[PDB]
């Protein structure tokens, strides 16, 4: 019963370690057209709700506890990798979904080590300050490295002075209150995990919002005997529940 | 439910106040 | 005892469980989100740059503004490269600000005690404000509110020798005379918004995306404007308050 | 005609927590309907029994998320979480910033432990908890005249150990005000070592979390100590 | 006895919008009947349907109920409209003469077209309604993605256009407050040219007026930055 | 209809507080 | 509409025994449960019938 | 049982007037 497959048009995970599908704010996305639009939105469209399946990181002994890495939603799937789904909603002003996503990361019985797999409503993901104007830098791109955590997470402030604290602080001490699974080495070679909408409004100008973020963090750090096979990825398959696109027109390019 | 414990509790119509909860479906 | 916190969560248990024990458990309320944050707390102060006489204009003083931004959030004259533009209305701050040197006072205005304490994403309620004068000499003055987004219309006097702010069909307040010191008033939850951020809004405020990335546009409850001849401590409550989507509250500094 | 009235001694004054409403200035406002909306919640006591992670310091006295154990018995107590709110080690856990905004509390705390060591590891871990009036434990052997529970390793990754509400109150204060210090301290030791194979990373890791259990309360809300994020 | 009472912080205080009222002092007093009037109405937001003038500037940069088209198909587009009730060619439109005194609104704007051409006259126009998110539209091939209608000239000589309201937000503000500054553009453009016979005066005239659609409300009640008419 | 909402909304008398209308036919 | 009120000439006066109460201002506020005390008692007159001893004087 | 002698005595709730009686058991 920790064997486990999940299809997705023409799309299917598969996992032999599972311990269940941790569903968020304890609910899903059903697909509802928003309410705060006239026109009849697109919605059901097979070929754009599947899993898209995709790198997330390289795991080493190197990296700390707390160290992570930050998936900003839809924006990661908003080009190419998103197939029909990314092309779909570039050329639409509103979007409006859930999320399912499976992370996958396998080693051995002699190995050591645990991840945080969670995902965060509102979540900062922005890279640096932007020398110049007093705001931040890709917030909408996904961490190309790890990220180190903060002794002190009192978050990121642009004036390039210090003191006190951000609006963008993230404490990661209390980082499990959020929808999460554990992926700990011993146990499972991957976490399941699913979210409903949510947001400041009943539909998305994803185009300038990344309103939910999957975050990948290290809890216990990776450790291995010499001679155990030292080279371990982290994947991750992840799928648009239900999307109800809104206010088509000429495409935005992200290009 | 909130820390509010006056009997007589009416004088302004509650419509007045407080803001109107409506749900747009 | 025994378990799994791998798959998202774990059994929560009392005595009895594992022991020969047992539930100890009383009733009680006082935990309540709404009960809790629906008490008075101050976010700022009000220093009128003018007379019950004249003409309203924006005016600043050792940090003390003749105009506020109702929102629990850090706010002030916007910041800009070169310093904050003190001729200008209060904005949404995205940090905290030390008046000067020493950390205190606070250069910028906000409810300290709710961002200490917002174990939350989004919220919302009404919100009931309180005006009371810092000083003792008989009061003659205006306080004038708006709308989160509708025009400050920080026009010229029309009638002479009257304050210019109690010159609008908006909700104006009149405070005069020996013994008349406290304005109280509650406002409607007036955003546009559905929900308002507690904390980060991960998102650009203007369709460029090149402009205030954290903080959500019209996020607050509206404003208030001050004239005549007398100081105010401003606080907020949270009316018939709600909470959404779980998550980290402010850090707190380990014992060296 | 007019209703004669006697106009009491505290008029004027306002009260910070009135248990009563004030006047409307803007009426008849609808309030931009939410109804989309997931994830809301009503009891701030909820938060506390969601576990999160207990601050461990380092010889060089930085915070990690666990505690290390090996193929050793250490003679004394691999980590020692005093039952206390106020109590440092949990400084950051939703638990107790939430706690720190209410006067007192009643009921379990529960610790969670997880096992992040390799699969081929294993041993035994001796979980307490000592009640005050003889002083805390200073040897597995007096602990484990107090309350406690073993903890084995094996195929499920974690265990859950609950802090019995022992006390002489019905309840008790959230904070380190003045000086009783403190409600007990849970023990944690090794039973039998870590032990393992050849190939085996030696220094196994076990994560270490608390929350609030089922039992449990807070009340009478307050103000902490202002403070000022490092 | 009198009846003690608890005196209010707020006293004295005078709420310009207080929701009560006050005290009378010329009672009894008959109010002029009026019973033989007509042209009574209820509501501000039926004057927000009655269709006006839209304000279209020319080179010399002065104002017509219209704009006009002939033999050609101009590469750009012909007029538009920025959806936006603050938006200037509306300045004097009643639409937006109500819709400055409230906050914000919600629903559909209805664009109304009156072909004043001769009736030998004939042709087609697109015209368009383009949500943000992928910037302003700049060729009608663009146009053409977004909602469009196709509007043609024959015996019928209007057309009712209808911006539709979508939207993130259930709500939209009024104003040009401070800067997100649209809610999408209308643009006209021809698909065929203005076609006809000699005799005929080539430039036809497409008068422009505007109004709130059916769906379309207004709310709280506010005042606008005041001015002065030239 | 107007911008009042108060329930104990009488005190004065209806035919005080407001100007009496009355139909000329 | 205003209800009027006549102000009687005591006003803003203090009754250090008044008999009426004032305003609550931490309300809902559960009494720690003291089921298990005995002892009590709730007229001070009783404690007058228990015999206590007369203080005789010396030379 | 008290000294308090006023009719009208509720304005007020009971619950936020007085601490509330609670017993363990």
């Amino acid at each position: 019963d920790r064997v486990a497959s999940d299809k997705a048009g023409n799309s299917a995970t598969n996992t032999q370690s599972t311990v269940g599908r941790l569903c968020g704010y304890g609910e899903a996305h059903h697909g509802e057209h928003p309410a705060s639009c006239a026109d009849t939105a697109t919605d059901k469209v097979l070929a754009a709700e599947r899993y898209y399946t995709i790198d997330l990181a390289s795991w080493t002994t190197t990296q700390e506890a707390f160290s992570h890495i930050r998936i900003p939603l839809p924006h990661v799937l908003a080009g190419e990798d998103g197939g029909v789904f990314g092309a779909t909603l570039r050329r639409h002003y509103l979007c409006k979904t859930g999320w399912r996503v499976q992370v996958q990361c396998n080693a051995s019985q002699f190995h050591a080590g645990s991840l945080l797999v969670f995902m965060a409503p509102e979540f900062y993901t922005g890279k640096g300050t932007k020398t110049g104007d007093m705001e931040p830098t890709d917030p909408f791109t996904m961490d190309t490295t790890w990220r180190a955590p903060q002794g002190a997470p009192t978050g990121y402030r642009y004036d390039s002075r210090t003191g006190f604290f951000a609006m963008n602080h993230q404490n990661q001490w209390q980082w499990t209150v959020y929808p999460h699974q554990i992926l700990n080495l011993r146990t499972n070679t991957t976490v399941d995990l699913e979210v409903p909408y949510v947001n400041i409004a009943p539909t998305s100008s994803w185009t300038q919002h990344a309103n939910w973020t999957l975050v990948v963090a290290v809890f216990s750090p990776l450790q291995y005997a010499s001679g155990s096979s030292s080279d371990v990825q982290i994947t991750a398959s992840i799928q648009p529940v239900n999307p109800v696109f809104n206010g088509l027109r000429h495409e935005t390019v992200i290009a | 439910s909130g820390n509010e414990g006056v009997i007589i509790n009416n004088f302004y119509s509650n419509q007045y106040q407080n803001s109107i909860d409506l749900s747009a479906s | 005892g025994s378990d799994n916190a791998e798959k998202g969560k774990v059994s929560n248990d009392d005595a009895s469980v594992d022991f020969v024990a047992e539930p100890v458990k009383l009733p009680e309320n006082q935990t309540r989100v709404a009960f809790f944050y629906d008490r008075a707390v101050p976010i700022g102060m009000l220093r009128p740059g003018q007379n019950i006489e004249s003409t309203f204009v924006y005016q600043e003083n050792d940090l003390r503004l003749n105009c506020l931004l109702l929102t629990p959030l850090p706010s002030f004259c916007p910041d800009s490269t070169s310093g904050p533009v003190k001729t200008k209305a209060p904005v949404q701050w995205r940090w905290v600000r030390s008046g000067g040197t020493t950390n205190f006072p606070l250069m910028t205005k906000q409810d300290y005690a709710f961002l200490c304490f917002s174990p939350f994403t989004y919220y919302k309620c009404d919100l009931e404000v309180t005006v009371s004068a810092l000083g003792t000499d008989t009061v003659a003055s205006v306080l004038r509110w708006a709308p989160t987004g509708a025009p400050a219309d920080v026009t010229d006097q029309l009638i002479g020798y009257t304050p210019s702010l109690g010159e609008t069909r908006n909700p104006h307040m009149w405070l005069v005379g020996a013994g008349n010191t406290q304005i109280s008033f509650v406002v409607p939850y007036n955003s546009p918004l559905s929900v308002l951020p507690a904390a980060w809004f991960n998102g650009w405020s203007d369709f460029g995306n090149t402009k205030d990335f954290g903080v959500a546009p019209n996020a607050d409850f509206g404003r208030l404007w001050i004239q005549g001849n007398t100081s105010a401590s401003v606080r907020i409550r949270y009316k018939k308050m709600k909470v959404f989507c779980p998550r980290p509250t402010l850090f707190f500094p380990w014992p060296v | 005609s007019p209703i004669a009235v006697t106009v009491r001694e505290h008029k004027g004054c306002f009260y910070s927590t009135n248990p009563d409403t004030t006047v409307p200035i803007y009426g008849k406002t609808i309030s931009t309907p939410n109804d989309y909306m997931c994830g809301e919640f009503s009891d701030l006591l909820e938060l506390c029994k969601l576990p999160t992670f207990l601050g461990n310091p380092n010889s060089n006295n930085k915070r990690y998320p666990y505690f290390s154990a090996t193929n050793s018995v250490p003679t004394t107590s691999l980590v020692d979480y005093q039952v206390a709110l106020s109590c440092s080690c949990m400084c950051n856990s939703m638990l107790a910033a939430v706690a720190r905004n209410f006067n007192q509390y009643r009921g379990s705390l529960n610790f969670l432990f997880v096992f992040t060591g390799a699969a081929m590891v294993k041993g035994k871990f001796l979980i307490a908890y000592t009640p005050p009036g003889a002083g805390k434990p200073t040897t597995r052997d007096q602990a484990m005249q107090a309350t406690y529970a073993i903890w084995d390793l094996g195929l499920n990754s974690s265990f859950v150990f609950t802090a019995p509400f022992i006390s002489p109150t019905h309840y008790r204060q959230t904070s380190y005000t003045s000086a009783a210090s403190v409600d007990g301290w849970v023990t944690v030791w090794q039973l039998t070592p870590l032990t393992y194979p050849s190939g085996t990373p030696v220094n196994s890791d076990i994560l270490t979390l608390v929350s609030a259990g089922d039992d449990f309360t807070l009340r009478m809300p307050i103000s902490p100590t202002k403070w000022v994020p490092q």
